[PDB]
């Protein structure tokens, strides 16, 4: 039960959702929804916030356990259309194709909470495998220019080489919010602004 | 089992169906069945019927090797299809002895693998299919008598033969009438 | 979270 | 069916939900959602308090049966964030995870009802395990690491050593709401108010 | 098909179904939703209709196939909790754990119906049972604690030594409305109010 | 697809559906819903429906398979209970548990349509059957118990003896709308009030 | 997707349904909706039409794959009942049970499509079919009794004799929308009012 | 069973086959088997076909202590796929007796265990992996000869062999012709 | 079935295998073999091999019962994992004749038990556990020669033996190699 | 089947199991073991071992029933559980012939029966179990030798003895030690 | 399977036993049962134990032509539960060699059969039923010895005998003690 | 249904 | 559908 | 349920 | 839960 | 996406 919350001014009384107030702060909330279905939704999400204020940041959340390769690439694109900065933030975990979007984000505005964790994993096999004829000569080979597009979209987004990139990938390297920004991922870790 | 009975008074005859598949289960199968009947006589020939689609290119040369080994002569008879590793066995059979029926169609083509497993693991089946799938179509230039570049043409397209064409192609020396 | 994201 | 109720004032009059009530309150109830999709809402939660007043407590109810680590971590950094602090009440159960959200509290404000429970177990094995190569290795490994953070987290929170708690960890133990304050995670037990 | 209705005075037109209709006349409804995930509801109300008047008694009705025992007693400390008295009625059945709740409710105020069905059952292996390694030592010590908790509880509410509650507990004794009184759960039984 | 309908006045113009009218005639319809569940709703109509007006009498139509015994005792006592008259009319068929529904309406107002069935049976083993230790002592005891209950209650609405309604009880009796007249559950069987 | 409309005058603008529509003009429609669950729904119709105006005729528009024999004749009972004439229209068809409801409507107003298809059935085993002890000399006989009443039935609404209908009945006879008003169902086969 | 009545007369011959999974019911049967050979004539070699992926490192254990404990040579035959505890059983025959038909692959790895159970299982099962897994690469150092480095470079990588590559390595001693 | 048939013959040759589960199906299953064994002829040996993770604690107590009852020696041997009840057996057979193989892997533990039944039936199958398990470990004591003391420390916590360590500690009396 | 063949070698050495469930099922497959041993040789005993839970009252007494018919002896064996009837059919066999191996638990108590069918039924069924428990309970009387009230007041309660104490109560003449 | 192995032995012994159900399956099991006993030897007499609830009236009634038709005494006994159709074929045995043991229960009720069908095959099959019952109940005043009156007045109502009362009633001949 | 319910 | 119903 | 509760 | 609770 | 879409 997400609750609901009513703010007031002198004009009238609006009751709203958390996820419809963040998206009025121009949040973007990215969560378990990580099937090709829910790109829509994110770039639908892009498109507006982009329209109602070009020159406004919009800040991505990220905690979530990847997703579709196809699909977050179209956010990726999406997201470097876009002509306001993105920044990111990742909660939680970041988990392979959304390393990618975490990693996505204007350079000087990747962040991450102190335990989050960053996973780089391979692109699955999914989406359009319905049987293509010679599944072994063309998903094998799809299969390695998905590879080939992480590998390089990490290059241009953490200085590393795409080389480097495989081999960390081919393991399933897993960093923690530290180490994401010594990896390049995260630009910085978010400190805890308690007031006590 | 009717079924598993008539196989076993079959076999005693120096008899073995390749019926299916062509899986690990069924080279495994086979390769016990040509092991055995090698070992209990190798002064007698086997005859090897073939009425199946094919399946893993591996599977196909685990039971190639199998009757390669055996040291006696393997003859095989096409009492329908052979197809993808069903044809590879068909023409890996001794010279004289590949036999075809009238209606038997038979096919050259590849397997076509399958894909399982992660990214580094895909990218490693691929390779391993390639190097063996040339393998295939190297023997299967040896078994025909045919141009390397023949057998590629042909390989990679679904193109049937019937029992008559696959006799000229080289698959089969006869065809058998009565 | 701000700041910086607001 | 959760009964809705009226209130109402010289401005007019509202339909309101418990929850949504609670929600006015600045009261964040946790419940059996324990779902990585839940630990989203709670944030969204914390976020939108801070929003509407900083500098007021938030107080979480926690009755839950744990959850996933990974997400729960989520909130864990969320709560430490959030200027305001959080006071927490364990109303029923507050097991695993959940016993590290209660710990996770401002000290002198972290609450238990008499016959709350409080379970400390091992951090499961959940989340991303679709299927890392070396999962023996690598999961064997993710593993470890989750053991660890569990185990600092509460000991930054109880004051035990953190090896002591893996050796409670390891057990399952369950402390009583009593229990639970003389080992670090509640600093006091709730009277029953009772006008009779 | 619950049907609602309509009410009006000179200040306007309300439609209301029958539940909130109970709600606005302070009692609560606890019917076969013996979930965790309703103890959840049970809770809120009971706050909020404290909070609305908080020296005004809440009424409970009870009609329910008991429920799990850790949620449950997350009721009975917050109807203990709660400064308003609270009355319990027992329609229908109070089985198991929601006979512990209906001897709850403030002596001299515990009341059913002259057909009504109170069952002392033994606290069942629910809940968090997700897989404690000696499941023989653990789960079989945390249902001591359960059914000591049971028998304590009932021992409070009921003048019977905890020992004799044991006994009846474990036999699954049923208790008739007019039982009910003689045991200790149930002050008075209702009379039918009828006009012919 | 129960269409609704505009009923209006030089008020205003109400939108309504059927049984939400039939509800505001004081008409509970008593449906196909035989579930504990919904034997708290007719308990929460009754309620309603005497709270708006005590002295009116409240007509249940009764179409209906049975049911659960324990919860439509509860309905039973709530009928009992209630201040005002309670008219019944079996349409279609009063099975089992809800001939005793209908014959639980005052004296001279049980009433049935012509092609009404009537269906005494035993109570069923359902409800709270969860695994009471010896389950043939013990559920086999509490059966005893409620078909004591239905024959008895029966015996007080019908004036047949209770040995009487066992016999036809135990043999799945099925009377005709007349037949159920000279059996006791009905005081008359409707005409049809056709104009031609 | 049935689409709504919005229909204005003077007065205001109003948005309906289909069906909603039609029952503003006096007509039921009885679909695929053959459950004890539906019966319910076509009485409570029946009763809110007679109530919004007592003398006028009431249109049922019969498109059924018959029903349960015990419901139908509970909306038989209340077809008879209500004072307004009540005239069906057969569409599509008129299956088993739903062709006895048919027949019902008052003589003169029976009425159907020249492609209408009506089906003539004995009744099913079906509702409360539990598990009467002898189930073959109680259901059975009670299939004898629901024979009996669809064949009695008919004949007082078509003039065959029942004997008649029963060997038509046994044998599931099919009568087209002709042969239908010649058996006695229908009193008029309608034209095909088309203006070109 | 067709399947069953081949290799029990292949048993009769001394031939075993290992021709999938290598689990703890896979390597129960091995055992079983090569105890019974053994028992009945330990003066006589035992030949074991393989075509198997592998399995539980554990399971391959128990069937290479048996080979080890029976007091007769063991051949091994590398007939197809001899991956994981497959290869590390084909390397374990008897030196000078382990064989590989010509298209048979060969693959050096680890069995990568399998996770389960709750965070203090897994925590143990992960170390009495790490344990059995640097006996399994120190007993492949001394099958094939090589240094325990370079076993190592090659384990943890999926890196196949091929039949001939396999020889040359030192897994298998011979290749078999026809 | 070749699995059934393979131990058939072993069961003739006095050797009887505990695989799996330790249950009270398999535990009925070796009582009966033990019973047949002891049954045909009581002068000799009967060899048990332990391949198991063990099980019940009850069914293991009906397998030592039979096993002490048979009048002839039983030899124990570890030829994989040996845990649990496993662990009990393998200690459990006559003292000289129990063996391991170098990769056998010894868990001296408790079985858990397994919680069923209603809190009545719960709180005496935990009871009744705890008085097995003391028996349990009295008889470790005695099968190791530890105190009793020991014997708990170690029992109460997932501690694995290697084969040599197995051997030093006293559940097995000598490691097989050849 | 190992486990089929294992029974059946054993059925003639006159060994005859009750593992488990004690149902109709059950029953029907020991009341044809017994009735054939007896009718094979009535001049030998048969050797009854109980390893079992329990079940249907009625079950119990079909077996127990055919023991008392068959006109030879039967010795009767706790070899692990012999709970409520399996306890009946341990203390029912010949006086003088009731063994417990030293881990064996007795468990006398009652089957619970089971509720089924309508209300008219369940009330029958009621009554037919308590005219048959108070049969079970006046032979407990008899095969023990204690006071029926004593019986009662073990039996009512989920009481368990050791083998030991099972001596002492009369269930068991003799411990079987070796 | 030990099961049937058992009853196979038995058949021999020329012992029959009707455990369950008796629905069409069983009794055409019965009846080839019977036919066979009898075809192979008519001068023995069958031994037919009964310990079943009972079934279809039709299927009882085919065992019991077929018990009259094979020109052998049928001995029966009670040896556990004789309901409804069980009854029946109890009491349709050899005058003098109806038997039961102390603790069979016999209930004469009757089968109810079973509704199937459309209203038209229903209509139907409950004037078979009837007719058949009819018949049933005068074969039991036939076997009993009572007056048809009584045999209805018991026979629709769920009324048990115990063995002692079934023999006075005239049910069974003989109770059989040791 | 009136008179009489209603 | 009118007339005559409606 | 009044009096007395309500 | 008030106070302190809020 | 503009331009030019739109």
């Amino acid at each position: 039960i997400l609750p609901s919350f009513i703010e007031h001014s002198s004009f009238g009384v609006k009751e709203s959702n958390p996820y419809n107030k963040l998206f009025e702060e121009r949040i973007i909330f990215l969560g378990v929804q990580v099937d090709d279905a829910s790109a829509n939704d994110i770039m639908a999400q892009l498109l507006v916030l982009e329209s109602l204020d070009p020159d406004r940041d919009i800040t991505m959340y990220i905690n979530s356990p990847g997703g579709g390769f196809t699909s977050l690439m179209a956010i990726y694109d999406t997201m470097q259309y876009v002509r306001a900065d993105i920044q990111t933030v990742c909660l939680g975990q970041a988990a392979s194709a959304a390393a990618v979007l975490l990693a996505a984000g204007t350079p000087g505005k990747r962040m991450a909470l102190p335990n989050a964790r960053v996973l780089i994993h391979q692109p699955s096999l999914s989406g359009v495998i319905q049987g293509q004829f010679s599944d072994l000569e063309i998903q094998a080979a799809e299969i390695e220019r998905m590879r080939t597009l992480m590998e390089t979209t990490l290059a241009r987004h953490t200085g590393k080489d795409a080389g480097v990139i495989r081999k960390d990938t081919d393991r399933d390297k897993i960093l923690t919010a530290e180490e994401a920004k010594d990896y390049g991922i995260i630009d910085t870790v978010l400190e805890y602004r308690k007031l006590s | 089992s009717l079924t598993d009975s008539v196989y076993e008074r079959l076999l005693s005859e120096r008899i073995i169906f390749l019926g299916s598949e062509v899986n690990d289960e069924i080279a495994n199968r086979l390769c016990a069945q040509i092991l055995l009947l090698a070992a209990e006589d190798a002064s007698k020939d086997i005859s090897l019927y073939i009425n199946s689609p094919g399946g893993s290119i591996s599977a196909g040369m685990a039971i190639y090797d199998t009757m390669v080994l055996a040291p006696c002569d393997i003859a095989t008879y096409a009492m329908g299809m052979a197809a993808s590793m069903g044809e590879f066995l068909l023409a890996a059979g001794t010279k004289g002895k590949r036999y075809a029926l009238p209606h038997a169609r038979i096919l050259m083509h590849q397997p076509l693998g399958g894909v399982t497993g992660s990214a580094a693991d895909i990218a490693i089946q691929a390779e391993q299919f390639a190097v063996i799938k040339k393998e295939m179509f190297r023997l299967n230039a040896e078994f025909t008598g045919q141009p390397i570049e023949r057998i590629e043409a042909d390989s990679d397209r679904d193109r049937w033969f019937t029992a008559a064409e696959a006799l000229e192609y080289g698959f089969v020396d006869h065809i058998i009438t009565r | 979270f701000t700041p910086x994201a607001p």
